[PDB]
């Protein structure tokens, strides 16, 4: 066991670093056949991005309290 | 057989038990001459005790 | 009343009290000064060895290595000495009475360059001349500051020129040992200390590549300040290709019971490692505006940057514009237009402006007065860190450049660089020739290091 | 020659030597170990810089001017301004003629700003100016870093440097080199306090800065007597560019989501250092050589700065020693050798029951500094008194609340030198030819607590 | 132009494996959030001293008692108002002579500086420790303070010429301050505990130095020092002079110095051993030994060779006394290194550190295991901890129970040259030279306090 690459992630697809930033790409299943598929591999072929990868709808902010907030204030 | 037991006092002793040599070393204080190494002091009593 | 040596003066002060001091003071478990909580630390040795050559031979433009001494339980501090030579002007120089031979600036953090750590085979760091410049310049607590410019040459004598034997000043270059310590990832910090009881079949070796002697010293003519190369006759003595050379490192040894608690398991580091892009040459007739590409793999920390001149090999450590002149009372001085070359840079991430335009002496001053232990004193020497605290081993905020796109640090000249670049200049002007700069940008980054059943790797790679 | 000792098995004997003393110190089951440090983790940031969107008029000398403070970033904590100085070329039309000399004052930065404020809503909450600038730097200046400040600040051996007239032989121009000041404010004096803009949408946070006019930035200065008068626009080629373009620059420092939402909606409490200045008073030393100033401060003041300053002529600032600099050799700035600090004693008194008795002013000049601060200034005046173990240490120590106490009096005795100054008289380039007027200015150091709930900032003492 | 904001999403999208490990998780310690917590109620202010025996005077000796009625004691500093300096034209020297004060005149007329409790001796200090700590644990921007404070003016240290001649200058009067450095004023932690030790009382011993050695008496030319006298100047030579001591004392509230009252304390302090100074004579022999007998765990070692020939000049560690230079200032010749070349630690007759450098210990120990390094020739030290100015304990050994180890110290040719007359003028070896190697110890003690008394009790 070297561990020279133990703990090392596989090197990522060209094409996922190109993708949206500010909003993750969207999760699609791939094709898992055999003729004229194409066996991406989602996890490192997906951009997770910035938001989506820490998340956004917590308990209390939860990205749209503000409308009912507002609602309720109103 | 493995290359020899490396440094640090894993290799200054041999594990057959008819050399053993077991690594400490004598004093060379004697008996006779034994320095008093450590003493124990007092409290020192205050000087203006008498008020 | 009020006499000497009171003490009722205070008790006013004590009295004073409210809402505000309550919130501030005060409390059940609140701490105490004058009461100094004491706790036992570790049972432990050190002293220092002399490292044994294992490799080649200590010359000047040749390659060393040197292997780590076992036995110690860690091992937390290296540095190198080396004995000068004796330099002695000769009147058969080609020069003739117009010529001087000094030291090139900063003796040490040169004649080293490619100085690596290799675990077995296995490069873990490799450190250089701007390393070396930009962490002296920016990470240098004061008190030491003297000390070390005494360690690393630079003693007033080494850079004083000296004319031939005929002329007034016929002194000779005095040969003193200098020391300079490598900075290496045990030697950060005293909690990062290499396992040498867990590796005890790991041979470990440091690699030093010294440079030649005749791009060490600096020929300079007195009077139009042209710099040609030294050779053999045109000093008494020759040079001697070997040198003195030795390595000594701390080693440290610890209890028996302590000792066998940390024997069998597996321990994490981290550490840093510095990534220089490579060269670029840079020629302000053509365009104004330089940009060069960053390819970077791990956490960066830190981005150093500078434009060095590299009109003349033989003097180095010269990040301005003009080189230095022979002046009066057989010194060294800067003329008078001297300036860094840089005078605007900004970051790009793929066709967007992460960072604008900014003004050099942002980077100059405000980035070091924030984000760092000390001001460069020293034209140049650009820096732009991630983290509140470059010096702190700590992780602090980083971003990794290899899961990042492409970026690109942009540059403009300034116009003092591109007048400097052609010729023409006066005697005793630094830029009688013309001048050919070169950009040099490096980086600091962060990795972790696992040590496990005797052996060293990186996990993350 | 030789050199091999025993080696590394040397270091047996020292581990071996192991006494009760040795025990009692070192080793233990629960004893801590070097060799090992220990990790922990931290927040996900990100910080850069970002312009300030300035919404009140255009920087200029002699102006005030308010600049608004950037949301949309978690936290804030930084803070300074970029000033472009204008253009010296001094003319041979000069009142003084030959014997005129033109040059940027001491401390080009800590002027040109004075009453700086930042304002939360409509609330005066903080307020610095140059007698505090000047005190602070000179105080808790970490070493190496006092270069490169003397370099951005000013004073760098060019602005400071008289120039003659065109005809002369010094004819070079003061050179146009924008210069930074990091303004000192409570977010950033530590990184562990910031303002959270992110939970504070409903106050409009503003900092103002009033600028000086460049009448009195400005030092024309006498050759040959060493007089100092007031420039005119004449005086100098282009005439005095009253505007003046000034930004300022600020950090801004993001956080993770996560951490974003758990603090959101809860009640904040920080602690805060904020400085009052008495109002100044004038000294004659002809008169009397002793002076008591009354104090009316209100917190917990921690420290107090203070120092006589010289005020004869109003273009030369931070001038606190008893004689006006005078040209000198080399066309360059020449201190004359009869300049002390006009204080000879000082002490302090709590309504007839003083505290300190009359110490001599080498006590304050050197002993303080030494014992409770970071460094010791360089230059003649800066004496303090602090009540607190460490002032640059943002963690409260020892204090006192003025707000308790009773009215409480400083006295300052004066000294020969001052006292002579103080008539004028004096021989050519001697600086006080013409007689001295002096101020005493004193400054305080005190904490406040700050409380930030349903999205605003207050005092909750008031 | 420029994007300013949301700039930093996209720095904010990258995270991985690294950055899962050292960022994130839900304990993580965020910045820009600072815990406070109360501390104690306190007051501190200053203190003189009263005087209890003797008079301050040059040549003598003089002790203070320590103020009482308080709770800590956490300072101690000394000051003294220089005499005023007049030559007279009709010295010995005639017009080529001039009179000078001593280099580094604080650490000089004190020396035997003792503390002491009741009636034994708790600690004590002399001019080599406080140079060699002054050299090694010096806070930058407090430098200049502290050489303002101690003297090197420029003009106390600068040669006055006769009246008649050119420099008619004469050396002002002026007080200087010298801080006691003792266990208590090493940090704020350690306090003397004068609540907890009531009817005890300390004293705080102090031997000046006559005047005839802190006066500095150069010819011009030559550059020769002989014994000053009072005839020489005008004024005579005042013994009598003032010295005043105080120090800061603190108060604490109620609520503690009632909960802490008949509580068993110990301390652990830093004490200093000084072995006696050997004359070394480099005519004869080139390899100097000297035996090291210390008591308790010690932390560093210092030493150094001082230049002894004119008893009038101090804190001279150089082979060559400074000589008068231009400009009527003070200059020290080009000849002018350490006299030490190497130097060895010999334990029994093992050598535990060989014949390393003079420079190692001159620049590579104070660069790792220091806050400072000398801007002086001299002051070499080897310490066994990682840090000497911590006052938290590091790495040490006790001597009390290792058998008797030596020091051997190598002369320099400079040196063996130096020790022989014959120079020219200003030449600073125009007389034999005379040296004497010294040595210090820096070490760990613990004091005990109970039942409102004070003793050691390793001893």
């Amino acid at each position: 066991d070297p561990q020279l690459m133990g703990s090392q992630t596989t090197q990522y697809s060209r094409n996922r670093g190109y993708g949206d930033p500010i909003r993750g790409d969207l999760p699609i299943v791939p094709d898992d056949g055999g003729w004229f598929a194409t066996r991406a591999n989602p996890a490192h072929h997906l951009h997770t991005g910035a938001l989506s990868m820490i998340g956004g709808d917590a308990s209390d902010c939860g990205s749209t309290a503000v409308q009912q907030l507002i609602k309720k204030y109103e | 057989p493995p290359p020899p037991a490396p440094s640090g006092m894993q290799n200054a002793y041999s594990t057959h038990p008819d050399a053993y040599r077991t690594p400490l070393l004598a004093d060379s204080h004697a008996l006779s001459r034994m320095p008093v190494v450590q003493v124990h002091g007092p409290q020192v009593a205050p000087k203006n005790s008498h008020f | 009343c009020t006499t000497g040596a009171g003490v009722t003066s205070g008790f006013i002060d004590l009295a004073t009290y409210d809402n505000l001091d309550r919130a501030l003071y005060g409390g059940k478990d609140a701490t105490t000064y004058f009461i100094k909580e004491h706790y036992p630390v570790g049972w432990f040795t050190k002293l220092p060895t002399m490292a044994t050559r294992v490799s080649g031979n200590p010359a000047f433009g040749q390659e060393f290595s040197v292997g780590v001494p076992r036995s110690g339980d860690y091992v937390l501090n290296a540095w190198l000495t080396l004995k000068t030579p004796e330099i002695k002007l000769l009147e058969t120089n080609r020069l003739g009475a117009n010529g001087t031979v000094r030291w090139t600036k900063n003796l040490m953090h040169n004649a080293v360059e490619h100085a690596s750590l290799t675990f077995n085979d296995i490069c873990a760091q490799q450190f250089n001349t701007a390393y070396l410049d930009a962490w002296t310049q920016f990470n240098m607590c004061e008190g030491k500051r003297i000390g070390y410019d005494n360690m690393i040459g630079n003693t007033s004598d080494m850079t004083n020129p000296t004319p031939a034997q005929g002329q007034d000043g016929a002194r000779t270059l005095p040969s003193k040992n200098l020391v300079l310590p490598l900075p290496f990832f045990f030697s950060r910090d005293c909690g990062l200390a290499l396992p040498t009881v867990v590796l005890p079949y790991n041979e470990i070796r440091i690699n030093i590549k010294l440079r030649s002697l005749q791009e060490l010293l600096v020929f300079q003519n007195k009077d139009t300040g042209n710099v040609i190369p030294i050779s053999a006759t045109d000093i008494a003595g020759g040079l001697a290709d070997t040198v003195e050379a030795y390595v000594y490192m701390t080693v440290g040894l610890v209890s028996n019971v302590e000792r066998c608690a940390m024997a069998g398991t597996v321990r994490d580091m981290v550490v840093e490692q510095m990534q220089a892009a490579p060269t670029h040459i840079v020629n302000p007739q053509n365009t104004n505006n330089v940009h060069v590409d960053m390819r970077f793999s791990h956490a960066v920390k830190a981005l150093f940057f500078m434009v060095q001149n590299v009109t003349y090999k033989s003097v180095g450590s010269n990040y301005t514009c003009v080189t230095p002149v022979n002046g009066p009372g057989n010194t060294v001085m800067e003329p008078a237009m001297s300036v860094d070359p840089i005078k605007s840079a900004s970051l790009t991430y793929e066709n967007t402006t992460r960072l604008a335009n900014m003004g050099v002496e942002y980077y100059s001053l405000v980035q070091p007065w924030y984000f760092s232990a000390s001001i460069p004193v020293y034209t140049g020497y650009h820096m732009y860190s991630y983290a509140l605290n470059v010096g702190s081993v700590h992780p602090s905020g980083s971003t990794n450049y290899g899961r990042l796109t492409n970026a690109s640090i942009t540059v403009t000249m300034s116009p003092e660089s591109v007048v400097a670049a052609a010729g023409g200049g006066n005697n005793n002007s630094g830029y009688n020739e013309p001048q050919r700069f070169a950009l040099v940008v490096i980086a600091v980054n962060h990795n972790v290091i696992r040590i496990m059943n005797g052996s060293m790797g990186f996990p993350i790679l």
